[PDB]
């Protein structure tokens, strides 16, 4: 059900997208261990992920929640960065994409730091790196993350290191 | 997977240390987030 479409650099759409990928990179306490060391990225592509189930299966979400804090939705868009990214788009987030030793328990987790997300592309801790080269800061191998739009509705603060 | 904290329906992980982080969030629902955009791309060796 899912279809990718390529959206060209000259869109509009694409410039805000690259924009705040590149806009909220930061550095990391590892020192780059998990996702690399880098300042800024070399976007290759970016598609917009079509399916008209899981949309509606959000949608229809975003609007229980909203009719449960007074037609606020809290939507944001945010990043995601997973070895299943593969099946996020073709089946959806569920169950399976959580992490299960998170701080915040087992949910699925979304950044504000495209560098953040950036840590979890090849696993938690950044797994071992790359396949090809077993490199956490490879800087040949093609990444990927998602920018998502997700409902936080009420959403709990925890205060946090 | 867990459960929001009873009355909410996410948690907001909010930077009390690293003054230049941003938040980070979870959802405990797979159908509180759509995948809009897929982004390939390399990270840059510093200069
Ligand atoms: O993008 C994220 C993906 C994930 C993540 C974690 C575990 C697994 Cl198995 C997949 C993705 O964790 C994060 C934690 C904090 C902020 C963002 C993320
Ligand atoms: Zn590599």
């Amino acid at each position: 059900g899912t279809i990718l479409i390529d959206l060209s650099p000259d869109d509009k759409e694409f410039q805000s997208v690259e924009e705040e990928m590149q806009s909220t990179v930061r550095e990391h306490r590892d020192g780059g261990h998990a996702g690399g060391i880098f300042n800024r990225y070399n976007i290759l592509k970016i598609q917009k992920v079509c399916n008209k189930k899981l949309w509606e299966r959000y949608t229809h979400r975003r609007k229980e929640v909203s009719e449960e804090n007074h037609n606020h939705a809290n939507e944001r868009m945010l990043f995601h960065g997973s070895p299943f990214v593969n099946a996020i788009i073709h089946k959806g987030f569920d169950e399976r994409h959580a992490y299960i030793g998170g701080m915040f328990g087992a949910g699925i987790y979304f950044a504000e730091n495209s560098s953040k997300s950036n840590q979890y592309v090849y696993g938690i801790g950044g797994g071992t790196g790359c396949p090809v080269h077993k490199d956490r800061s490879c800087y040949i191998c093609h990444r990927q993350l998602l920018f998502c739009r997700v409902t936080l509705g009420k959403s709990f603060l925890q205060f946090s290191a | 997977m867990a459960h929001s904290p009873p009355g909410h329906h996410s948690v907001t992980g909010r930077p009390s240390v690293n003054g230049l982080a941003l938040a980070e969030y979870v959802i405990y629902r797979g159908e509180q987030a759509y995948p809009e955009y897929l982004i390939t791309y390399q990270i840059m060796r510093p200069e």
